């Protein structure tokens, strides 16, 4: 492909996650209930790394990814996931090109700077080879426009037990250089029945550079308490281990706590290291004398 | 690593007798069985005799019944084979095999062998 | 395929008929864990996994939950909570060659026991000691893969055996692998015995336009009792209310 | 009685070939066969006891198989020190320790 | 080696009789025998694979049995389209695919 | 329902060569093995050759070793048999059988056959 070196080197920034990153954990319908669940969630008020100019380096994939972007001309197209991405390990590719949404699992031959060039979209220099293809999926064709910000796109990617689950949400926004404070639920989009081993990924960007900046967060196993409204839409949630007040809310299974004293949990010191103490005897007893005997 | 050395081979006239010995030193001799295996000059191997760990059960090959008498001495770790009334068809090569078990007629095979000793039955010098 | 490279197939969107498998006498071993084989027709399964390989006759017993051995620990491991069926039959008619069929491999040495339901394909030279192999076979460099010497003259225990294992998983997803059951028209406002994708029970069906369920298949209550379902044939939301009862 | 036969008599191969030798019995012996490697210059040695059990201390190149009435010995690598005469012996019937005829193996 | 023999050569029967044909092998083959129906005017067809397994698509009138060294094929009804020559084949020994001699079957 | 049609038969002088072909269209040809079966004018059937699903393992009948060379073409769904150095005892009828398995020497037998093609080796018109 083509190597781009006109990129200023800057340390990654950070942003407050606030109350972003809550999805529907199952396919059952509940309403007017407070349900306690244990699932991989983005912690509230967490530390979210922020990138930018063209910037798309290799990013780790520990247990899940919260990918959030805000643009006005649909500059971002797709993503690449994998472990080595050099025809040695199984890799994934999602591209929402000008034609439709295409997903491939074939083992490609990736260069070090995959990107698309364009207003008409002409350059296609992401990969060179493709062999041992296993899965392929194409969505219905559609025309996608190439030209503060206006909308937010939030995506959640998790890979559990051979299933690749994707969640998404598009919402209007009046902010320019900040992550909004508020709550919004994320409906599930696609469940891919493909068992890839993912530890690394990289995003696509699209010679003139446009205004594009995205945030990345990470999900970890946390217990949450979720409030369903009359219509079954999640409108509020509580991180069960954020602070003692949230722990009290979990214990009472309610979002309102009255004045008083409550018991929440227990305190226990954890061990540091293991200790083994055995006698100093060293002589192998003869199991062979009783096992390798000619006559019983 | 076990050693099995034989002696007593040579040339005798037909109808004469000769004795063989086979000394074992690399293993425990008091609880294993032993056999004698004959190899013709231009044929395959052939079993001859065998003795148990203690001299209770003794068997002989069909062609050598009533002529050969195998013995055993647990004290000096050696066995013997007295060959009597030799004919012209016993000019073969004799080995001193070791049985894997303790009996004579068992599915267990011959585990360790030894270099053969050459005998000859003819009228010459 | 070989043991170390056992093949796996996805099974979904099925009018699945298990009667032909059970009634056939061609399978020497047919053991199901967690499900009675005779009831397989009625159940509906979310997704079906099929794993196929060929093994030695002595090692068919090792394909079972909580079993230890060379092949269970190093080639194919079954979880202790496995649910599904295991099928095995003799394959001397096809996988035996007089000169030796060496197309099948199995793993001998690996660093540690593998987790259940995972595949290892690497052919790196095993390091049993301290001297690095550096990619060269020799002393202290043993190839982990060994070939079965299948021949028509092998004993009954050394005969090649073809093993196909089917695993069923059930969870909060719309079932897509069902059995051969004819669907009947539904009746509303009457205490009936419904059966929606195997979710049997009883109650009074009622048109519930109040619920929405944009993408949810089923609804439920405080206890493990369903409160609303969607008709698989025509997609609308139906409410379930239990029949009246009381003391006398 | 029982009869023991050897299908092959003289074989030719190279340093990097594969050789199989078969031994056939007149009656069923139930996996009770033994294979011996007889070097022409020293004492013969046992390789395989039982149908397919390999004795300790010998290379794993030799591999035996078979049960019932027909048996077969297979060698995988043919190292150049593997020239000898091989015999198959039964230890199951009334005629004790019957040996089959020789099977000369030369490499060329 | 292996030898394959056919006890019967020419048989006579009627439309409503029962006919059995036996095939004998020199050595044990362990239930590995096959029976073929060779029409004189067309290509021969297989009836029984294995010792007593009947191939799909052929009438159940043909029935085979036997194991070890002696085998036998039995026909129950003798429909008048069953005139042909039948061969028995072994697929177990070193001589590959040995065919026995023919067995003519005429109805009178 | 599978079709196996052969050609190339006729009459040639002794010592001359001729080639055979056999086209298969009723089944999947890329993963099955095939054989060639000879039927003497006044004798029983006799096996001649066989090839695997892929051209790796090839075996020949004892009487035809060093003379016949069987081939295979997976692209056009057809196999060939080049007959070289014919003598007077090869005036028989040749079939194109299909193996049940994928290898050459297996307990599996010949499943589907085809009508034979007649060859003749003599000096005539
Ligand atoms: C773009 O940069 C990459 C490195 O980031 C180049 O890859 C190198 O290719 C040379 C051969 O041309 C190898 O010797 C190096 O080992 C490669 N580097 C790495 C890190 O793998 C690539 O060639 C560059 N492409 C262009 C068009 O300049
Ligand atoms: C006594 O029995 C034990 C039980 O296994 C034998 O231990 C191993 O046996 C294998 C078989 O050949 C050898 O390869 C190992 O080297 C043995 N282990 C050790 C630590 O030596 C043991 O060999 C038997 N005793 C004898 C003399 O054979
Ligand atoms: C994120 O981490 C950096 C360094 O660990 C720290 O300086 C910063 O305050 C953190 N931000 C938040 C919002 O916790
Ligand atoms: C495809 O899989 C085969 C399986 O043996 C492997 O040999 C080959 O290298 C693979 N190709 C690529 C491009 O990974
Ligand atoms: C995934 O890859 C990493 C490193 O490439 C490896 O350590 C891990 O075992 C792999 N896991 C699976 C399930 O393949
Ligand atoms: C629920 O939906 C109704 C319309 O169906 C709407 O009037 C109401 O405001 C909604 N309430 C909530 C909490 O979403
Ligand atoms: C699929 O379901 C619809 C529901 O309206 C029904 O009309 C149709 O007949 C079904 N398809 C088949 C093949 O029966």
């Amino acid at each position: 492909c083509v190597n781009l070196t006109t990129r200023t080197q800057l340390p990654p920034a950070y942003t407050n996650s606030f109350t972003r990153g809550v999805y529907y954990p199952d396919k059952v319908f509940r309403s007017s209930v407070l349900h306690s669940t244990q699932d991989l969630f983005l912690p509230f008020f967490s530390n979210v790394t922020w990138f930018h100019r063209f910037d798309n380096p290799v990013l780790p994939f520990n247990d899940g990814v919260y990918f959030a972007s805000t643009e006005k001309s649909n500059i971002i197209r797709g993503w690449i996931f994998g472990t080595t991405l050099d025809s040695k390990t199984q890799s994934l590719l999602i591209v929402n090109n000008a034609t439709n949404v295409v997903i491939k699992v074939c083992e490609f031959q990736f260069c070090n700077d995959p990107f698309l060039g364009v207003w008409m979209e002409s350059e296609f220099r992401v990969y060179s080879s493709a062999n041992n293809c296993t899965f392929e999926y194409v969505s219905q064709p559609f025309l996608m426009d190439l030209e503060n910000f206006k909308n937010l796109r939030e995506f959640v990617f998790k890979n559990i037990d051979g299933y690749f689950k994707i969640y998404s949400k598009h919402t209007p926004i009046n902010l320019v250089r900040d992550l909004p404070q508020g709550f919004s639920a994320l409906e599930p989009l696609v469940d891919l029945p493909i068992g890839i081993n993912i530890t690394r990924f990289q995003t696509l960007l699209a010679w003139t550079a446009g205004a594009a900046a995205y945030y990345v967060g990470y999900l970890q196993p946390r217990t949450f308490l979720l409030k369903y409204n009359e219509n079954g839409t999640i409108t509020d949630a509580v991180d069960c281990a954020l602070d003692p007040l949230s722990e009290t809310k979990c214990t009472l299974k309610s979002f309102t706590v009255e004045k008083g004293i409550y018991q929440t949990s227990n305190f226990r010191v954890q061990p540091t290291e293991s200790i083994v103490r055995f006698p100093n005897i060293t002589n192998l007893c003869p199991f062979g004398e009783v096992f390798n005997a000619t006559r019983f | 690593e076990v050693q099995l050395v034989e002696s007593g081979g040579g040339l005798v006239q037909p109808g004469r007798s000769l004795r063989l010995s086979c000394a074992a030193s690399g293993f425990t001799f008091d609880d294993y069985a032993m056999h004698w295996v004959r190899q013709a000059p231009g044929k395959g191997l052939e079993w001859v005799s065998g003795i148990s760990w203690n001299s209770d059960s003794i068997d002989y090959a069909d062609s050598v019944k009533g002529r050969f008498t195998i013995s055993r001495d647990n004290a000096k770790n050696s066995l013997y084979l007295q060959m009597n009334s030799l004919r012209a068809e016993d000019t073969a090569l004799y080995y001193c095999a070791k049985d894997r078990g303790y009996e004579i007629l068992t599915p267990a095979s011959f585990d360790y062998w030894g270099q053969g000793t050459l005998v000859t039955v003819s009228s010459a010098s | 395929a070989s043991v170390y490279a056992w093949n796996r197939k996805r099974i979904s969107n099925c009018v699945a008929d298990y009667s032909v498998l059970y009634n056939s006498a061609s399978f020497s071993t047919f053991k199901c864990y967690g499900v009675s084989p005779t009831k397989l027709n009625d159940l509906c399964f979310t997704n079906v996994y099929a794993d196929s390989f060929v093994i030695r006759g002595d090692e068919v017993r090792q394909i079972a939950p909580g079993q230890t051995g060379k092949i269970a620990d190093y080639n194919y491991k079954l979880p202790d909570d496995f649910t599904g069926c295991v099928i095995a039959w003799n394959s001397n008619n096809l996988d035996s060659k007089v000169g030796g069929n060496y197309n099948y491999l199995y793993r001998l040495f690996r660093k540690s026991n593998l987790k259940p339901f995972e595949r290892d394909i690497s052919t790196e030279i095993y390091q049993a000691g301290s001297t690095p192999c550096n990619g060269v076979e020799g002393f202290n460099c043993y190839f982990p893969l060994q070939s079965y010497g299948f021949q028509p003259t092998n004993g009954v225990g050394y005969q090649p055996y073809r093993v196909v294992v089917l695993s069923f998983e059930l969870l909060h997803a719309p079932a897509t692998v069902c059995g051969p059951k004819k669907s009947t028209n539904l009746v509303k406002n009457k205490c009936v015995n419904f059966n929606f994708n195997g979710l049997t029970g009883t109650g009074v069906l009622t048109e519930s336009n109040k619920k929405f369920l944009p993408f949810q298949q089923f609804g439920r209550d405080i206890a493990d009792t369903t409160d609303a379902v969607r008709d698989p044939q025509t997609l609308e939301i139906l409410d379930i209310t239990p029949c009246s009862f009381g003391g006398v | 009685d029982i009869q023991m036969t050897q299908s092959p008599s003289s074989l030719s191969a190279s340093v990097g070939d594969r050789v199989t030798i078969t031994c056939r019995a007149s009656q069923s012996i139930s996996s009770y066969l033994n294979w011996f490697q007889h070097k022409p210059g020293k004492a013969p040695k046992l390789l395989i006891y039982g149908a397919s059990s390999l004795q300790s201390g010998v290379p794993s190149r030799f591999s035996g198989s078979g049960s019932g009435t027909d048996f077969t010995l297979t060698i995988s690598s043919l190292q150049p020190e593997d020239f000898a005469t091989y015999y198959c012996q039964q230890s199951y019937s009334t005629p004790p320790y019957t040996f089959g005829q020789g099977t000369k193996l030369e490499i060329k």
